[PDB]
């Protein structure tokens, strides 16, 4: 929830801290067994950094667990602007492109395909770059080998759990967020079968490639716009999935590869199969 | 006999506090719900005694009104407040003191005579802050009223773990539903429990 002030009025800073409730921690007023209330079954307060050894002990010391710990600074920031990406930009490259068009299609293409991750130069393909330029390669082909590259498993595949990977991927070669659980779980048997190159090949492959930045167009973001089968819930999702410019997708942070869209809200959208 | 069942509370004038009924905001509340809350938590965390339009603390409430405090915080605000520290604390004596802020944030008095060895050496060792936390932040706070209910008198009923000799000491404290705690009586704002009674139930070492 939306923190009211950063700061206690004696100075020191107010952390929120989110709880599973549990019955001796908070119950009804009422004869019978002592029920918390059913909207509060994952509390919130915003304690001073003071209060907060003894309150979170108190927390764990009854049922209570801690889903989590977060400075209220960081916590009461605004969403992240959507300017960038509302209208994403894109890139075309022609045939016989220019020595400069080819470049800032390159740059563009692993701005996206890697998320805001910096490349290095040791990274970076030599091999595929060459392949556009002196033709050869499409734009989509180029998209199809970084992919396939370690970069981008170590990266994005090795690091975090496949339903990770998979939203993870929807965004790279889609800018849509993933819309209910049956994508994620179609993506996860394709996985287990054909492995880890058709399930690649399978975004790339899709109608919604194509049918948008088809060919020699690199990828861009179309969620956060509305689009055609698209659930609301995937709007929003998209706001968890990109965070900010200067967010990444990261394995090198501490328990760097979790999971943006809580599997709950995927099941919201749809669910069945 | 043939006393009523009622007479014994009506008798002793603790008919209201009794079995005192229980105050809680609720995850949506009703503009009424609230006020209702507010009206309670000031009545018993100044001990009935008068709050001007003025004396309001117009921050606090909006913050419960948002939803951004609960009612366990809303009460450290109070209690932690000029107005609450003006009537019950710098006026009177840390013994008047201590007995005072037990009743108004639990309804009951002092069990024991050890209740005011640990609060009067919190004061000096931290502030008052920490001496007013450590009653809400306390387990019997949190086990009873925890969060969202008002805190009212658990005195004048059994309560586990209870001393005796708690019954009779509130009745000092309580003293009717007119009556009210006040700083600015004639001679001034002075302890109703008296030390004796306390030594009667244990006094251990410290
Ligand atoms: C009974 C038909 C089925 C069932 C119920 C069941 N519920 C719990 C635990 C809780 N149920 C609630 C429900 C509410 N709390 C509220 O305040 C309200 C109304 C405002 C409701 C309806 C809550 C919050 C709890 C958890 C905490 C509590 O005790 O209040 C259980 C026990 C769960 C446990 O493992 O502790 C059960 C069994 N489940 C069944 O088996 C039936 C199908
Ligand atoms: C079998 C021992 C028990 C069982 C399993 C079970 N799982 C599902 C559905 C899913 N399982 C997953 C989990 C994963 N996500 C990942 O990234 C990985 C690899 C690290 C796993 C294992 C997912 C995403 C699903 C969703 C659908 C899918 O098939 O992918 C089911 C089907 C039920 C459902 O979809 O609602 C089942 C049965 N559950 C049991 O009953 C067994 C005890
Ligand atoms: C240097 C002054 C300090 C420092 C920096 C540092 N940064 C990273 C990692 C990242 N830094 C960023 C920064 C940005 N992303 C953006 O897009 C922008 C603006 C557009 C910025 C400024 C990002 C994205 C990362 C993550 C990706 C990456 O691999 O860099 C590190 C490395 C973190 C790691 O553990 O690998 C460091 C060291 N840290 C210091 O030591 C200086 C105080
Ligand atoms: C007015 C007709 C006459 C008057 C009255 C008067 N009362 C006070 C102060 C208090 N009066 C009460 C009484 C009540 N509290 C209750 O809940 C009830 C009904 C159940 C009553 C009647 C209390 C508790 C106080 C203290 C308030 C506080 O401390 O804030 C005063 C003010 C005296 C003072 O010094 O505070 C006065 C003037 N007195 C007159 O002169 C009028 C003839
Ligand atoms: C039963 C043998 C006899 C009897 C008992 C009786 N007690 C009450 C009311 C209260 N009893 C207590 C007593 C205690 N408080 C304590 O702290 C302890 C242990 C230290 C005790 C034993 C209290 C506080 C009450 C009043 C509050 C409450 O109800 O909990 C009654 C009811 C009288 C009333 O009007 O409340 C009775 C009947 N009386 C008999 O007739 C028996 C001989």
């Amino acid at each position: 929830m939306n923190v009211l002030t950063t700061s206690s009025q004696r100075g020191g800073k107010l952390f929120k801290v989110t709880m599973t409730l549990s019955p001796a921690l908070s119950h009804h007023p009422w004869p019978s067994l002592d029920t918390y209330e059913p909207s509060q079954n994952s509390y919130s307060v915003v304690v001073p950094l003071d209060r907060l050894l003894a309150e979170m002990t108190y927390i764990k010391n009854k049922g209570g667990r801690v889903l989590d710990i977060s400075p209220a600074d960081l916590e009461a920031l605004g969403p992240p602007d959507i300017s960038s990406v509302a209208i994403p930009l894109k890139v075309e490259l022609w045939a016989k492109a220019d020595v400069s068009d080819v470049q800032a299609a390159i740059v563009a293409a692993y701005k996206q395909i890697f998320g805001n991750t910096y490349v290095l130069e040791s990274e970076r393909l030599t091999s595929a770059e060459s392949l556009l330029r002196n033709g050869s390669i499409s734009v989509r082909e180029f998209v199809r080998l970084l992919a396939k590259s370690e970069l981008y498993k170590e990266r994005f595949f090795f690091c975090t759990s496949n339903n990770r990977f998979t939203e993870l991927n929807f965004k790279h070669f889609l800018g849509r967020a993933p819309y209910n659980q049956s994508e994620i779980a179609a993506h996860l048997d394709r996985y287990q079968t054909f492995g880890y190159d058709a399930e690649i090949d399978s975004y790339i492959d899709s109608d919604e490639y194509i049918q948008a930045f088809g060919e020699n167009v690199v990828p861009y973001y179309r969620g956060f716009k509305s689009q055609s089968g698209q659930t609301v819930e995937s709007f929003n999702r998209m706001f968890k999935l990109y965070r900010g410019d200067a967010g990444s997708d990261t394995n090198l942070n501490l328990q760097g590869q979790k999971r943006r869209v809580d599997p709950k809200n995927l099941l919201r959208s749809g669910r069945g199969i | 006999r043939a006393t009523a069942d009622g007479d014994a509370q009506t008798k002793l004038g603790i008919t209201a506090v009794a079995p005192a009924q229980a105050v809680e905001l609720r995850p949506n509340f009703g503009e009424t719900e609230l006020q209702a809350v507010i009206r309670a938590t000031y009545k018993q965390l100044f001990g009935n005694t008068y709050i001007l339009e003025a004396d309001r603390v117009v921050q606090a409430e909006s913050l419960l009104r948002n939803g951004s405090i609960n009612v366990r915080e809303f009460v450290r605000l109070l209690a932690k407040s000029e107005l609450y520290k003006e009537r019950f604390f710098h006026c009177t004596s840390n013994n008047r003191f201590i007995e005072l802020t037990f009743k108004h944030l639990l309804g009951r008095a002092p069990y024991n005579q050890s209740e005011f060895v640990e609060h009067l050496d919190r004061y000096q060792k931290s502030g008052y802050d920490a001496e007013i936390d450590s009653y809400i932040d306390s387990d019997e706070y949190r086990r009873v009223f925890g969060e969202n209910t008002v805190p009212y008198f658990r005195g004048f009923k059994y309560q586990t773990g209870q001393a005796a000799g708690v019954f009779e000491r509130t009745l000092k404290l309580y003293g009717g539903d007119a009556d009210s705690d006040t700083n600015r009586n004639r001679q001034g704002q002075l302890r109703q429990v008296d030390p004796q009674e306390l030594l009667r139930s244990g006094r251990g070492i410290v």
